[PDB]
């Protein structure tokens, strides 16, 4: 009976005795999180990836001489059919997250349309600084260039400004997709790539969002999103939501209920400057997920508003500003 | 060294709320909590009704009997003075339990009353005149835990004399008309130690954690 | 503590007793699969899998008439510092998936360079037959069209023929990626990709490998590779030796040294025809892996040929036929 | 119940094995078995000089010892001998050849209770603090007097050899050196049907060469 338990001591003969930045991190600190003897909640699939990185990761400066903690390759699935995803150790907002989700749908990368709806996601990468920066001398302010959107329904179209007529140009993947989905639901060529090698040079950025790829199954529909690099304090949380949301939408308007959103990440990483507000989100125990509700109706991917999602019974602990800063 | 009845003799606490609407406005508070979730009953009956999986959680919980483990604690039980488990109710909650399923099956039901006929009831069915008569009637019989099932005055009472070792504490994530609600849990006499996976059931999520006694 | 036992009793109360194909399957099949204790050899990743799939696998017929069993999403790490990570369970053979990568590399798309080195893993998807039924009328027998060679090399370019100097046409994304690793290796956007959704239809098929993404931390190199279809007995062996092989190369001509391999599955299948050879495989106990050599004096990654690679004490058990027709 | 000596004294068995020096008779369609590793020295000492990492795992392995499991130990070697009523240290059994093996600033084992089997030498031989005796029933009368956690037989092949025999080996702690180097001395065929592998460690490279760590137990009936 110990027989066998004593060998497990000897297996672990070569680990390190003692986490990596454990000493910048420290443990009295952590002391709800480690009290917890089951951490069933899907949440923590969020929270143990914070933690593992705080404990683990990699100190790494960006050309920009911010600093953060990283590492390569996690995965982290959410049952749809059971709960919205929506992180509840912390405050969360959904309008803008949803209205960026609505724009790529109409394949639009006018930045103004987002910023007269007050959803400022992108307007950092549209200024005149940002985009010389990029090179993009004779990109006009606010025009992110070929991303998500013209990927979405014109990948392969020769882009020329935000106000052009693509109609009919390029692959119109989202189109495609939804039709493998319905008419050949077992193919395992159902991906949404916005990754276009040919056209990074002239996005105001290359998508951290690589790809979506879709699996179909006795009526029911999941979804794997793979990123290439992730804002684990401050983006990753709005991350885990869009893609929650657009799966529901795809599976709504193919006539599936949604299953797995499975969040594949790449470079994850945690902002030095965010520790501190993490290492009290991470004390907090999560409340019950909350549901989200579409509005029934809408059966074609194009005709989604935002009046039509609705999030209820989200239950939170109180806002928490990641940079304590100001 | 055995004299604190609560770890003692194994009682346990078991409930499910939900949250409460209020009439100046509905929804969507502006402040949340682990009180949020406090509704308890309504007009003799669950605020939700009926939910399946809070219903097989509860049944899982208050019939499961692990005899191997019985004489670790006949051991000090006595030592301090077909394997069931006790479930302790108030007389208003045992009307509200439905004919076909009274006595609650595979349970050692116990009643807390101050006009009830132990001479109406079965014998594998009793009754207690109060609180301190409990742990009489613990002494005596033979059974795993202990679960205290309600209802509010029944939980209150319970836990400021401070008999509570863990709360079973189903949260129900949906509003309700609420009458009777469950006491507020103080911080510093029970802490959290887990939370369950989330599930949907009966359209409402909803998930179980456990609430134990700070030894401290 | 006892009863924080009896806690995982009851939170456990909402299973199914039995995995799915229990019945299907049978277990004193698994027998020395199941004896184990601590089965801690990286092999497992790869048998956990199939192992999971077999159990709780959805039962499809994955292209029509074929079936199999399938799971979504999977992630298996291996530390190449460690150990090439050549299955033991079964003997395989690296010189046709060396000679395909360096076909890559080299940025080819006729499939009669591998015929003529008798390597025949692209052959059926050369023939005439399968070209005409992919619509591909006008072209040449063996001629992939702008598969991952050409994409690595000319992604953008349009494609010609087989024949066709592509020469300073269309992203050149090998190179790219080899200098931002030097230069750059702190970014999070090396990514190789081989899905060009523009040139999907022009391929014999679409890339079953869609991308590799490095991350550089003290000079090591580690890498992702997100598959979106799986052949877990037949195909994934060799795809894990392709990429970790690949790996190595890149991490030697940018002066470093290789980490992890990091392989993301998408769909994962299991061929019903490949069950029985796969229960044989799972009650194998595995070797110690052998290791990869490369030349140390290639410098640049088009400078590798065949000789510049040795697996070194590859202990392995009897080569198995996944397929057991005759 | 009827209780082997294997069970209440807790012998196991440590060793490393590499890959023996084939006479390649014409065939690099190789079989491989478990047998494939059976090199366990060359000339008085390791095949393969030094591997850094299974010395650290030998270490570890022989000089754990968890305190809070020894009187649980206790009352089981008690009741068997009927005998019922200063740190904790593991015992390391070897063959005098193994013995002469160790540098000097290594003898004997560092928090370990050292014991040699022998014939040709005598307590009088040697100037350490060790125990020598000259039969395996002596080590069972040494172990019934004792206060100690486990008892560690590491080598060499003579002994090894016979403690199987007698069937005194509880487990056999394994390690898979994945390479091949002259030898002249080897490991006994493991009967398959007396010893089943329960565990098998990660793979890990040291000193030019992969690794790995399993474990076989003693089987049923
Ligand atoms: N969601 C949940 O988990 C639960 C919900 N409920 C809901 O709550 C409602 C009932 O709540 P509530 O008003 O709290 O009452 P209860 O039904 O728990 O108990 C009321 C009765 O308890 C008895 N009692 C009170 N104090 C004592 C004492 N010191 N000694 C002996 N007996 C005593 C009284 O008996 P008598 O008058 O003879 O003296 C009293 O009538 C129902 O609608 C029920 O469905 C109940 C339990 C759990
Ligand atoms: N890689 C590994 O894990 C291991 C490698 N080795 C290697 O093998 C070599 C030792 O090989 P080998 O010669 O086979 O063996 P041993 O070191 O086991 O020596 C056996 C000889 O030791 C004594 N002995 C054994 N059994 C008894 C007994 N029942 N009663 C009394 N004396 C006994 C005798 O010594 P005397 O002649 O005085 O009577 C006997 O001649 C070394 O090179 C060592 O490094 C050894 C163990 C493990
Ligand atoms: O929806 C989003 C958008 C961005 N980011 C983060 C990841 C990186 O921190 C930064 C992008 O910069 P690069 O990684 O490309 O350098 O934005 C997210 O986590 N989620
Ligand atoms: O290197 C390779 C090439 C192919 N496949 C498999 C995946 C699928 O089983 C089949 C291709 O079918 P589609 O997924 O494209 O439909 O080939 C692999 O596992 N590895
Ligand atoms: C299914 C209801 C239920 N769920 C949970 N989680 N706890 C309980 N204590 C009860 C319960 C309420 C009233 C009576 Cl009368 C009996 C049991
Ligand atoms: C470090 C060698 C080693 N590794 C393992 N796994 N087991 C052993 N028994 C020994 C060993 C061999 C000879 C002597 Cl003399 C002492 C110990």
């Amino acid at each position: 009976d110990d027989e066998e338990e004593d060998d497990f001591v000897y297996f672990n003969f070569n680990k390190e005795k003692e986490e990596k930045n454990k000493n910048s991190i420290h443990p009295n600190d952590f002391q709800i999180y480690n009290s917890l003897k089951y951490k069933y909640h899907p949440e923590y699939q969020y929270l143990n990836i914070i933690y593992d990185i705080m404990m683990n990761g990699n100190k790494q400066s960006d050309r920009t001489g911010v600093g953060v903690l990283s590492k390569f390759g996690y995965i982290m699935k959410f049952d749809l059919s059971q709960y919205f995803p929506l992180l509840t150790t912390k405050k969360l907002f959904l309008r803008g997250i949803i209205e960026e989700l609505l724009w790529f749908i109409r394949g639009e990368t006018n930045g103004n349309t987002l910023l007269n709806k007050n959803v400022r996601i992108w307007e950092a990468n549209g200024t005149r600084e940002f985009l010389d920066n990029r090179k993009l001398f004779h990109r006009e302010v606010n025009d992110l260039g070929p991303i998500y959107g013209f990927q979405w329904r014109h990948f392969g179209a020769e882009y020329t400004n935000m106000y052009d007529n693509y109609e009919n140009k390029g692959v119109d993947q989202l189109k495609n997709i939804i039709n493998l989905i319905k008419n050949d639901p077992t193919s395992r060529r159902i991906l949404l790539c916005a990754w276009n090698v040919k056209d990074l040079d002239q996005m105001a950025l290359p998508p951290c969002h690589i790809l979506c790829q879709f699996y179909v199954f006795d009526g029911k529909l999941s979804c794997i999103m793979y990123q290439r690099s992730c804002d684990l304090g401050l983006g990753v949380p709005f991350n885990i939501a869009s893609y929650s949301i657009f799966t529901h939408m795809i599976a709504q308007v193919c006539n599936l209920q949604p299953a797995q959103f499975i969040h594949v990440l790449g470079n994850a990483h945690v902002y030095n400057n965010h520790i501190d507000s993490l290492k009290i989100q991470l004390n907090r125990i999560p409340y019950p997920f909350p549901t989200l509700k579409l509005n029934p109706d809408i059966k074609n991917i194009e005709d989604f508003t935002i009046s039509d999602f609705t999030i209820q019974n989200y239950v939170h602990h109180e806002k928490i500003s990641m940079d304590m800063a100001a | 060294m055995m004299e604190q009845v609560c770890d003692v003799f194994d009682i346990y606490a078991i409930c499910a709320c939900c949250k409460v609407e209020s009439k100046n406005e509905g929804k969507k508070n502006e402040v949340f909590n682990n009180y949020t979730f406090r509704g308890l009953g309504n007009k003799g009956v669950l605020p939700w009704k009926c939910n399946s999986l809070d219903m097989k959680y509860f049944r899982a919980v208050t019939t499961y009997v692990n005899e191997s483990k019985y004489e670790k604690l006949k051991y000090k039980r006595c030592k301090y003075l077909k394997l069931q488990n006790v479930v302790v109710m108030g007389r208003t909650n045992w009307e509200s339990i439905p004919k076909k399923f009274k006595p609650l099956s595979n349970r050692i039901n116990v009643i807390l009353s101050r006009t009830l006929k132990k001479e109406d009831f079965d014998e594998d069915v009793y009754i207690i005149n109060k609180v301190e008569d409990l742990i009489v009637l613990l002494g005596k019989l033979n059974y795993y835990k202990c679960f205290i099932i309600g209802g509010s005055v029944v939980y209150q009472e319970f836990l400021e004399k401070k008999l509570i070792k863990k709360i079973y504490f189903t949260r129900i994530n949906s509003t309700y008309e609420c009458d009777v609600f469950f006491p507020e849990i103080n911080e510093n006499e029970y802490q959290i130690i887990s939370v369950s996976d989330v599930y949907t059931s009966n359209n409402t999520t909803l998930d179980f954690i456990i609430y134990k006694k700070t030894n401290n």
